[PDB]
């Protein structure tokens, strides 16, 4: 009857923002009391749904996401603003039900020098759509004179070397972010607790 | 590289503190720092891994603090353990520094 | 538990290639944020980190010894091989290979260490 609610939070390694991994949740029990009282989740601010009392409520087709961002863009992942992360990497819809619970992960995701395992997408000619995974890494063209596979002038790669440094500020440390998108439907629910 | 005093002394039963500053700009914010009570003869050992948090098992009263860029090692009244040395190490921008050696001689 | 012990040659001639290893046990290498390091200390001096390896085979070296120090890994036999050339008399020191459990905890477990001298 139990299901891996801990696997999505305590996973081995999360994916990047440009390749965020989506996971379907089915046949679970809503034991969110032990999640809110974990004393490790820094930002539990949930928009639309109260942080507590989630156990006396259960949805139909809840999903899950996983990515890592910087501390300054922790506020960027929200249906209230955009510009750098919710504009090319991963944007949440305006009618999103859930939250972006995240914690400081500056203990196993950073190393001396440059951590090039995680990356993010740079500026693009087009705007990102809600719930879109842009796996393609085509060379961005900033206008005329198409390079067509060459780097240099106005043809920088969309992915950028992140460079997770061990010593950083409060807004420059790694932060593992998980998104619990509640899909409110009318079908008989499958993930419902006590 | 980090700079710390040459050799701090002190009488038994009293309280002492070893300092460790960050004159060089290698550290970005001096977030992670750790000390090593190197027992002279076999190998160093960890006594405090974070700035203030200490590892389990080998810990009685050791602690530490840091205000802006200078670390510290606050010892209790216990000075009769041995003539142990201490090394403050932290992450730099490109390497892993260890500072110098401070022979903590007790009287 | 986590135990580190060095094994390999001790004496070496100048202008050669030293191969120092240390067999680890009691823990895994593919753990998130895990890795082993290598630190040396001349007699009467402080410690200096030479190089280390991570879970994703990331060979980070020292800026002064970037070319010579090359570190490898072998998870099948739980062995770590350190290759470095140009044996100099200043390199006469004891070499401890450490264990980096996480990025926060700096070198939790250490090894016994062997006194590798560089002379004639
Ligand atoms: C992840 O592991 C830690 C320590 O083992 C545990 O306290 C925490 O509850 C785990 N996560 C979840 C979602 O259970």
């Amino acid at each position: 009857n139990l299901c891996p609610f801990g696997e999505v939070f305590n996973a081995t390694r999360f994916a990047s923002v440009y390749a965020w991994n989506r996971k379907r949740i089915s046949n679970c029990v809503a034991d969110y009391s032990v999640l809110y009282n974990s004393a490790s989740f820094s930002t539990f601010k949930c928009y639309g749904v109260s942080p507590t009392k989630l156990n006396d409520l259960c949805f139909t087709n809840v999903y899950a996401d996983s990515f890592v961002i910087r501390g300054d863009e922790v506020r960027q992942i929200a249906p209230g603003q955009t510009g750098k992360i919710a504009d090319y990497n991963y944007k949440l819809p305006d009618d999103f039900t859930g939250c972006v619970i995240a914690w400081n992960s500056n203990n196993l995701d950073s190393k001396v020098g440059g951590n090039y395992n995680y990356l993010y997408r740079l500026f693009r000619k087009s705007n990102l759509k809600p719930f879109e995974r842009d796996i393609s890494t085509e060379i961005y063209q900033a206008g005329s004179t198409p390079c067509n596979g060459v780097e240099g002038f106005n043809c920088y790669f969309p992915l950028q070397s992140y460079g997770f440094q061990p010593t950083n500020g409060v807004g420059y440390q790694p932060y593992r972010v998980v998104v619990l998108s509640f899909e409110l439907l009318h079908a008989p629910a499958t993930v419902c607790g006590p | 590289a980090l700079t710390q005093p040459a050799s701090v002394s002190g009488s038994p039963g009293l309280s002492i503190t070893i300092s460790c500053t960050a004159t060089s700009s290698d550290v970005g914010a001096y977030n992670y720092v750790s000390w090593y009570q190197q027992h002279p003869g076999q190998a160093p050992k960890l006594m405090i891994y974070d700035v203030s948090k200490r590892p389990s098992g080998v810990s009685n009263r050791f602690s530490g603090s840091k205000s802006a860029n200078t670390a510290s090692l606050t010892i209790s009244g216990l000075q009769a353990e041995d003539e142990a040395d201490y090394y403050c190490s932290s992450y730099t921008t490109t390497s892993v520094v260890f500072g110098g050696g401070t022979k903590l001689t007790v009287l | 538990q986590v135990t580190l012990r060095e094994s390999g040659p001790t004496l070496v001639k100048p202008k050669q290639t030293l191969t120092l290893t240390c067999t680890f046990s009691g823990f895994s290498l593919s753990t998130p944020g895990g890795g082993v390091g290598w630190i040396r200390q001349p007699p009467g001096k402080a410690l200096e980190w030479l190089a280390l390896i991570y879970w994703d085979d990331d060979k980070r070296y020292s800026p002064s010894l970037k070319s010579s120090l090359t570190i490898t890994k072998d998870t099948s036999k739980n062995q770590v091989v350190l290759t470095m050339t140009n044996m100099d008399p200043v390199d006469t020191a004891t070499y401890y290979c450490a264990r980096l459990t996480a990025a926060d905890t700096i070198f939790d477990c250490w090894g016994q260490g062997t006194l590798v001298t560089v002379s004639s």
